[PDB]
């Protein structure tokens, strides 16, 4: 799904008014889900997102 | 006295930025209870 809505977008030139500055998007990869605590990083569930 | 949550230590901490468990990382504690004798009606 992300990857075709990624690949169908189409950035147009970017000029204020020589320079010229254009964009891209490759591959989208999506990681699994973690809790960033202060210590270190830790397992993630959801009965852990639901008490806290 | 409380309960920490996958971990099993009493964290005993009644400071209120204490909230996370010593040694473990989460942030869940649960209270314990104490030997209190209660009355009930059957
Ligand atoms: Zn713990």
């Amino acid at each position: 799904g992300l990857q075709n809505v990624f690949q169908s977008f189409g950035e147009m030139l970017v000029e204020p008014s020589w320079r010229y500055a254009t964009v891209k998007f490759g591959e989208v990869t999506v990681e699994k889900p973690t809790f960033f605590s202060d210590d270190k990083e830790l397992e993630f569930l959801p009965w852990h997102a639901r008490l806290q | 006295t409380y309960v920490c949550g996958d971990c099993g230590q009493e964290n005993t901490l009644k400071s209120g930025d204490v909230i996370q468990c010593r040694e473990c990382g989460y942030r869940i504690l649960y209270k314990k209870r104490t030997r209190r004798v209660v009355q009930y009606e059957a």
